[PDB]
RNA sequence: GUGGAAAGUGGCCCGAAACCCUUC
């Protein structure tokens, strides 16, 4: 089922927290394995669906809505730990695998980065999602 | 020969590539529109009688394509001896799809040297299935009427081997007059250079009406209504063949209108040394 | 003669998108972009204008004197050409308006602004509707993706089973300026004022009716924001360093441009007039 | 045979839907760039037309001479006899369903539905004479969406049948109750005697749509559209040809119960 | 003095039918 290469791929993403100036296959080649660990545990979609709506709305705010996501990125950062605190037993044992990636990414990526800088993270946000079903 | 070029930046589709005589029709209607009624090509008779038009391809970038020195079709196997013994089929690329060539593969596509064919051709001869409509009701009537369609940065050009006084007096005002939608047109003048060796027998660069002198030439048949009544067929040499036993095939007077339409076909040389024939 | 080539240059915003078809897909020439073909713009721009003068033929009748032998109708009941109802020209199924002679079509206000043919007539259309080609905002918008088309699905809902069926449409994205242009020959200077007023009338019939395919349920609703009325009298071609009219550009609403600033725009072109 | 328009009466819409709205696509339906809700014209036109022809199906027994080409039909259904024309007031197999389409011109010129929503078929194909704009979300809710306070909130249903309720759920993502959709609707006016019995014939359908729903699962809510009109104005050919900034404007006070401004239809009207 | 001159890929079509976010 779960094997230690998969949290070590998560640890490559979490300790090599810098993906922003990296290759566009460094995202996808890890995003399978990440989601593989994220589908090795349960991680059903409907509690993750609160996160993705905050992405797509801020993605439309990227597409000529504002200059950046300055204050609204906090509630993207907040609601992950909120779901962690809400998660109980069969979920907080598992949902932290989704949690341990977006916080250390968005830490320095709340440096008010460019829309072309954040799009490289939003593509990873999308990139995790489909391999839940695959 | 430092003959200048005229690059026509399009903005969209053309009906056809203008076939080196339809411009001289269009130049005629242009100088019929401007300059009154008697500064028209009757007055420009002795001025195109020493200077030529001779259309050619688009460019697709800045690589000014040029049609073919047709004097490489006889002894193509005499050219490509340097290749391996599977050179036939590159000859079929340089005979059957032999359409247009780069300049660097045109100063040595003649003069008996191993040229190379290009492939970035800015054609989209597309099949645009246009209009179907009745003013009150349905209409089914898919009548096609296809047109040509270009690339992103391409465009037709043509040449001008003449004195620049005559160019800027008739044709250069007319080349901005030309600018149903397919007349999309922005004009940008230029100069050009061609190496062009000794002038025994060489290319015409136009569509051609010769004076009875046949040497290795694709035949053409060009119609054209040209203010109403259908012009005759007027058998032509195609783009770029070799009639240089002293040409000067005069423009042909026609009949049908009040003032005569008279069709182009007078050519201008280049440099080729052809193998035999 | 020729004292001509008025350039109306502008941008047409499709407020709810377009469906100039060819799954039905839009016309996409060589780069994958869509575009309004200038054929469709001229065609809808003559259908609206021809039905306008179909309603209004019996009352103009002195201005445009050749439009008096018609007495409105279509010649689809009496299946013959040249029938005096309004319009014959049976092409394959349709019936459009074309005057069958040049001498008549020097005066028919629709026909002398989009031309005439058939047998021994040959009137040139006096207008050049350039195809509009996706101005440089939405070209650079397209380069990063942005999905310039939009697959839209409708259904034929029944009422005794309430079943349905996919009929996809794939229209252009709602809101896209297209770099719209119009070139017009200004032969017969006495005709010209009413002529470009009539072209602006036909364009003002748009923004209130459907361009582009399956209209009347969305899919049309275009807006001309045309910037620069120009002029190219007879000196723009023999020369062209200077000396041509450039009109006001910014917020010219076509339902207000038609006369409320037009005679303030006409009189500068009256300054050349030759 | 003539189209012969002079007219284009327009109504400026404003369908503030209350209690939800779920129009569907491939989830609400904004395919263009400004992600939003909107009502795409054709879902309003088809819900107008099917409801109006359901009214005409029951009320054909008393008009029956007015709109004379209606009298070629029966109030039944072409469901059992699967022929594309049967003599009943339902025909025109689309792919598996049936809609009312008069397959002629002169039978469609008089038909009280088909003179207002267009014919099709062999050789005939009447133009619909009504123009149903795509209803985009108004500028007020655009400004109130830029500032947070989100529109298009989701909603979960379940299939809790009369078994052990292991009900598989299904989210729907309807539009929030209260959404001004800035609607616009144009009707081409031709040959005036053919006119006053048309928009009065039209609004009743919208009145029925004021009682019924549009947009999706309307049997469990999701309707209540409340067409609070804005313009009721009319744009004659006397200024499409010569635009002097003049127009013939009606009044949009609250609504009409049943055609209270039938008298004010003809206030300054000859065409 | 232009293989020309006139020629809306158009007309019709609800993304609809049903479903208690509730039980153990």
């Amino acid at each position: 089922q779960w094997e230690a290469i998969q949290p070590y791929f998560d640890n490559v993403v979490r300790e090599a927290k810098n993906f922003l100036e990296w290759s566009p296959n460094k995202r996808l080649a890890n995003a399978v394995t990440v989601a593989a660990y994220l589908t090795s545990q349960g991680l059903k979609t409907n509690q993750v669906r609160k996160i993705l709506d905050m992405a797509r709305t801020t993605e439309l705010k990227v597409k000529r809505g504002e200059g950046d996501i300055k204050d609204d990125l906090v509630k993207m950062r907040y609601l992950l730990a909120y779901t962690v605190g809400k998660a109980t037993g069969q979920s907080k044992y598992s949902l932290d695998a989704f949690h341990r990636i977006l916080d250390p990414m968005l830490e320095v990526l709340m440096g008010s980065p460019k829309k072309e800088n954040f799009e490289k993270f939003y593509d990873f946000l999308q990139a995790v999602v489909a391999y839940h079903k695959f | 020969p430092k003959f200048i070029a005229v690059k026509l930046i399009p903005k969209g589709p053309f009906r056809d590539i203008p076939r080196a005589d339809t411009l001289f029709g269009a130049i005629g209607n242009a100088i019929s529109a401007i300059h009154g009624q008697s500064a028209v090509e009757e007055l420009v008779d002795a001025f195109v009688g020493g200077a030529r038009i001779s259309s050619a391809f688009p460019y697709s970038g800045d690589t000014y394509y040029l049609p073919k020195p047709l004097s490489v079709e006889p002894a193509l196997e005499g050219i490509l001896t340097g290749l391996d013994e599977e050179e036939r089929y590159t000859t079929a690329k340089r005979l059957r799809k032999a359409k247009y060539l780069d300049l660097k593969n045109f100063e040595l596509a003649l003069r008996l040297r191993p040229f190379t064919i290009p492939e970035e051709i800015p054609y989209a001869r597309v099949d645009v299935p246009r209009v179907v409509l009745d003013r009150v009701t349905q209409d089914s009537s898919i009548y096609f009427w296809e047109e040509i369609r270009f690339r992103e940065k391409s465009g037709v050009y043509f040449l001008y081997s003449g004195p620049r006084e005559v160019f800027d007096g008739y044709i250069a005002p007319a080349m901005r007059f030309l600018g149903w939608g397919a007349g999309l047109f922005e004009v940008e003048f230029h100069e050009m250079k061609i190496d062009a060796p000794g002038s025994e027998y060489s290319v015409t660069l136009s569509n051609a009406l010769p004076t009875k002198t046949p040497v290795l030439w694709r035949l053409l048949r060009k119609g054209g209504w040209s203010f109403g009544r259908r012009k005759p067929r007027m058998t032509f040499i195609a783009e770029g063949s070799i009639v240089k036993n002293d040409p000067g095939g005069m423009e042909r007077l026609e009949l049908g209108l009040s003032h005569e339409v008279y069709v182009y076909g007078l050519t201008f040389p280049l440099g080729v040394e052809l193998p035999e024939g | 003669r020729f004292y001509g080539k008025i350039v109306i240059k502008g941008k047409i915003k499709a407020v709810t998108g377009l469906h100039i078809g060819s799954n039905p897909v839009i016309k996409d020439p060589h780069t994958g972009l869509p575009y309004i073909p200038g054929s469709s713009l001229k065609g809808r721009l003559r259908s609206l204008f021809e039905i306008l003068v179909n309603s209004r033929l019996g009352e103009w009748r002195e201005k445009y004197p050749s439009l008096a032998n018609y007495s409105p109708g279509s010649c689809r009941p009496d299946n013959q050409e040249n029938c005096g109802k309004f319009f014959n020209r049976k092409i394959n199924r349709g019936w459009i308006h074309v005057c069958p002679d040049y001498e008549t079509a020097l005066a028919c206000p629709v026909c002398r602004l989009f031309g005439a043919s058939g047998k021994e007539s040959n009137f040139p259309s006096r207008i050049i509707v350039r195809d509009a080609f996706l101005t440089k905002e939405w070209e650079e918008k397209w380069r990063a993706g942005e999905a310039i088309t939009e697959a839209k699905i409708e259904v034929g809902i029944d009422r005794v089973t309430s079943q349905a069926n996919p009929r996809t449409n794939e229209r252009v994205v709602a809101g896209a300026e297209f770099e719209f242009e119009i070139i017009y020959n200004v032969e017969n200077t006495t005709h010209w004022r009413d002529d470009i007023k009539n072209l602006l009338t036909a364009m003002a019939l748009l923004e209130d009716s459907y361009l582009g395919g399956s209209g009347s349920r969305g899919y049309g609703k275009v807006k001309f924001i045309f910037d620069s009325f120009e002029f190219r009298p007879l000196d723009y071609y023999r020369t062209g360093k200077d000396e041509d009219i450039v009109s006001i550009d910014a917020r010219e609403k076509s339902v207000s441009d038609i006369l409320s600033g037009f005679d303030s725009l006409f009189s500068e072109v009256e300054g050349k007039l030759e």
